[PDB]
C-alpha cells in the first residue's frame, strides 16, 4: 500500500514564509517524479510546482515562480513545497501528488490527503 | 496557453442512463486523464491516456477522443458515482472546470 | 584517444527550426554515447533497437545527428510508426529504425517574454513525408481558381505557422530542443568505433 | 455557377449508427468544400474546411473526406447531439454556392 | 472571447433602403476576411457578399443576383463592417448572418438579422 500524508499546514498572514511536508512511503522514492497540486475555495484544482525523477528539473507556473520553492530528499523519504511572500488568493488546500514515471508528463496516480493553508489577518 | 473546457457546469442523470462528460481542449493536446473528486476526500485517477482504466474502478466508465474533444461516457450510472470529475493535460498549468453529476 | 564533437549539436546556442532540421555528417569519430547516457538532463533517451549500455561495443560507418526544437506535447511524435503534424509534415522517421532519439527541456533559452517567433512548424501538405526527406518550400499553395499573386487574405493560404513560446506555456508547450541519433552501416570500412 | 447537388433531404438513423452524407457537385472543384451542422434556432457552427481538415472543439466522430465532385461527411457513434442540418458549400470561383440541406431525426 | 452581433432589424416597403451594421471585437479586425451570408426559408443558404482584409485592396465580390443594390464597407478603427442595401425586392427577404471567415479556421458566424419585405 502507498501513503501520502502532509503536514505544515496553517494560518500565516501574509508576506509570511511557511514549509509543507510530505512523508512518503510505500514504494521506492526517486524513481517517481513528483507534483504540488492546490484547490482554491471553489474548488479549481491547478498545478503549483512539478519536479522530476532526478530532482534536477523543476518547474512552476508564472504565477508563483520566484516565491516558490520545491524540495526532494531521497534521504529522509519526504517532499517539501516551502512558500514565501503569500498573497489573498493563495488559500488554498496543498495537495501531495506522484506521477506514474520518472518526469512530469504522466498520470498522477496517488494523491495525498491535503492541509489547508488559509492566509488571513 | 491551453484552456480546458467542460460543458456544461453542472449535469444529473437518472439510475441507469448513460451520460457522457465532455471537455473540449482550445488548441490541440496529445491525450487527456480524467479525474474524480467526491466530497470530502482527495481526488482519485479513473481514466488515463483517453482509453485506458486505472486499478479498482467499475468497468461502466469508458473514455474517447483525440485533438481538441475529449470524452468520458458512463455505461449504466447508478447512485455511487456522483462526484466532480476535472480533466487534466501535461500541457496546461490548470485543471478543467469540473462538471459535477448528480443523481435525478 | 580523439573523443567525437557532441558539444556542438547538443549544448549549441541556438538550434533550427523543425521545417528545416540541421543534419550533420558525423564520421572518423571516437564517440562515448555512455557520457550522454547518464548525464541525467535529458528527459526522453529512447533507443529503438540498439541497447543503449551496448552504445559502446559498436562500429558504424555514419552516424547522422538531426537536431530540431518542438513542443514538449509533440515528442512522442518521432516515434518509428507515430503519426501526428510532426511525423506527417515535418520530419518523418522510417518503421526499420535503428537509432536514439534525445530530448530535453529548453524553457530557459528558446522562450521570451514577448514571444520567440523564430521556430516555424509546417500546417499542411500535399502528401505524407516519405522517411529522412526536408521540404523547405514557402509557397501559398493555390486554393481556389484565381493566380492570387502573393497575398494570404482568401484562399491562398500560407503553409508555415509560427510557434508561440512564452515562459509561461505549461510543461507540454514549453521548447523541447530534440536530436536525434540514427546509424547508418553502409558497405564501407568502419570508423566510428568509440 | 457551380452547384452543389445534395439529394438528401432526410436520412433517419438510430442512435450509435453510422451516417454518410454526400454532396455532389456539378464541376471540379478541387478540394474547396466546407461543411456546416446548424443545430435548430442557431447560426452554423463550422465542422469541415478544406474537405478533409477537422475544426477545434468539434469530435472524432466528424470527418469527411474526398476530393473531385463527389464529397463525403460521414459522421460514427450518432448521439443525439446530432440531430442538425448539414450544409455544404464550395469556393472555388466566387458565385459561392450552398448545398440544399440534409436533416436527422432519431428514429 | 470573440463574438459578432449585427442590428437592423426591421421590415421596409420594397423600393426603401436598410444598412446593416456588424460590429466585432475580441480578435485582430485587420486582417480578416468577412463574408456576409443569407437564410431564406424557401432558398435555404445563399451567399451575399464579402469584404476582404487590408493587404488586398479591400477588395469587394458581390453575388451576381445583388449587383448594384447592395454595398459593403467595412472600417477597421471602428472594427466593424456595414452591408448598405438599396433598392430591395421581395426575394431579398430572409435572415443575414455575419462572419469572421469562411472555409479556414476562425470560422466563427454571428447570430443572424431578420429583414423581411412587405
Ligand atoms: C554541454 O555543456 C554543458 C556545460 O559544460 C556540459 O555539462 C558538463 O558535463 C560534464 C560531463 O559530465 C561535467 O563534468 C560538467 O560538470 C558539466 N558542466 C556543468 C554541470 O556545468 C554538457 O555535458 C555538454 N553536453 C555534451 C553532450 O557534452
Amino acid at each position: 500500500e502507498v501513503m501520502l500524508v502532509e503536514s505544515g499546514g496553517g494560518v500565516v498572514k501574509p508576506g509570511g514564509s511557511l514549509k509543507l511536508s510530505c512523508a512518503a512511503s510505500g514504494f521506492s522514492f526517486s524513481t517517481y517524479a513528483m507534483s504540488w497540486i492546490r484547490q482554491t475555495p471553489e474548488k479549481s484544482l491547478e498545478w503549483v510546482a512539478a519536479i522530476s525523477s532526478g530532482g534536477t528539473n523543476t518547474y512552476y507556473p508564472g504565477s508563483v515562480k520566484g516565491r516558490f520553492t520545491i524540495s526532494r530528499d531521497k534521504a529522509m523519504n519526504t517532499l517539501y513545497l516551502q512558500l514565501s511572500s503569500l498573497r489573498s488568493e493563495d488559500t488554498a488546500m496543498y495537495y501531495c501528488v506522484r506521477h506514474s514515471g520518472n518526469y512530469v508528463d504522466s498520470v498522477m496516480d496517488y494523491w495525498g490527503q491535503g492541509t489547508s493553508v488559509t492566509v488571513s489577518s | 496557453q491551453i484552456v480546458l473546457t467542460q460543458s456544461p457546469a453542472i449535469m444529473s442523470a437518472s439510475l441507469g442512463e448513460e451520460i457522457t462528460l465532455t471537455c473540449s481542449v482550445s488548441s490541440s493536446v496529445s491525450d487527456m486523464h480524467w479525474y474524480q473528486q467526491k466530497s470530502g476526500t482527495s481526488p482519485k485517477v479513473f481514466i488515463y491516456s483517453t482509453s485506458n482504466l486505472a486499478s479498482g474502478v467499475p468497468s461502466r466508465f469508458s473514455g474517447s477522443g483525440s485533438g481538441t474533444f475529449y470524452s468520458l461516457t458512463i455505461s449504466s450510472v447508478e447512485a455511487e458515482d456522483a462526484a466532480y470529475y476535472y480533466c487534466h493535460q501535461w500541457s496546461s498549468w490548470t485543471f478543467g472546470g469540473g462538471t459535477k453529476l448528480e443523481i435525478k | 584517444t580523439n573523443l567525437c564533437p557532441f558539444g556542438e549539436v547538443f549544448n549549441a546556442t541556438r538550434f533550427a527550426s523543425v521545417y528545416a532540421w540541421n543534419r550533420k555528417r558525423i564520421s572518423n569519430c571516437v564517440a562515448d554515447y555512455s557520457v550522454l547516457y547518464n548525464s541525467a538532463s535529458f528527459s526522453t533517451f529512447k533507443c529503438y533497437g540498439v541497447s543503449p549500455t551496448k552504445l559502446n561495443d559498436l562500429c558504424f560507418t555514419n552516424v547522422y545527428a538531426d537536431s530540431f526544437v518542438i513542443r514538449g506535447d509533440e515528442v512522442r511524435q518521432i516515434a518509428p510508426g507515430q503519426t501526428g503534424k510532426i511525423a506527417d509534415y515535418n520530419y518523418k522517421l522510417p518503421d526499420d529504425f535503428t537509432g536514439c532519439v534525445i530530448a530535453w527541456n529548453s524553457n530557459n533559452l528558446d522562450s521570451k517574454v514577448g514571444g520567440n517567433y523564430n521556430y516555424l512548424y509546417r500546417l499542411f501538405r500535399k502528401s505524407n513525408l516519405k522517411p529522412f526527406e526536408r521540404d523547405i518550400s514557402t509557397e501559398i499553395y493555390q486554393a481556389g481558381s484565381t493566380p492570387c499573386n502573393g497575398v494570404e487574405g482568401f484562399n491562398c493560404y500560407f503553409p508555415l505557422q509560427s510557434y508561440g513560446f512564452q515562459p509561461t506555456n505549461g510543461v507540454g508547450y514549453q521548447p523541447y530542443r530534440v536530436v536525434v541519433l540514427s546509424f547508418e552501416l553502409l558497405h564501407a570500412p568502419a570508423t566510428v568505433c568509440g | 455557377d457551380i452547384v452543389m447537388t445534395q439529394f438528401q433531404k432526410f436520412m433517419s438513423t438510430s442512435v450509435g449508427d453510422r451516417v454518410s452524407i454526400t454532396c455532389k457537385a456539378s464541376q471540379n472543384v478541387r478540394t474547396a468544400v466546407a461543411w456546416y451542422q446548424q443545430k435548430p434556432g442557431q447560426s452554423p457552427k463550422a465542422m469541415i474546411y478544406l474537405a478533409s481538415n477537422r475544426h477545434r472543439g468539434v469530435p472524432d466522430r466528424f470527418t469527411g473526406s474526398g476530393c473531385g465532385t463527389d464529397f463525403t461527411l460521414t459522421i460514427s457513434n450518432v448521439q443525439c447531439e446530432d440531430l442538425a442540418d448539414y450544409f455544404c458549400l464550395q469556393h472555388r470561383n466566387y458565385p459561392l454556392t450552398f448545398g440544399g440541406g440534409t436533416k436527422l431525426e432519431i428514429k | 472571447e470573440v463574438k459578432l452581433e449585427e442590428s437592423g432589424g426591421g421590415l421596409v416597403q420594397p423600393g426603401g433602403s436598410m444598412k446593416l451594421s456588424c460590429a466585432a471585437s475580441g480578435f485582430t479586425f485587420s486582417d480578416a476576411w468577412m463574408d456576409w451570408v443569407r437564410q431564406s426559408p424557401e432558398k435555404g443558404l445563399e451567399w451575399v457578399a464579402q469584404i476582404r482584409r487590408k493587404a488586398n485592396n479591400h477588395a469587394t465580390y458581390y453575388a451576381e443576383s445583388v449587383k448594384g443594390r447592395f454595398t459593403i464597407s467595412r472600417d477597421d478603427s471602428k472594427s466593424s463592417v456595414y452591408l448598405q442595401m438599396n433598392s430591395l425586392r421581395a426575394e431579398d427577404t430572409g435572415i443575414y448572418y455575419c462572419i469572421r471567415g469562411m472555409t479556414y479556421a476562425m470560422d466563427f458566424w454571428g447570430q443572424g438579422t431578420s429583414v423581411t419585405v412587405s
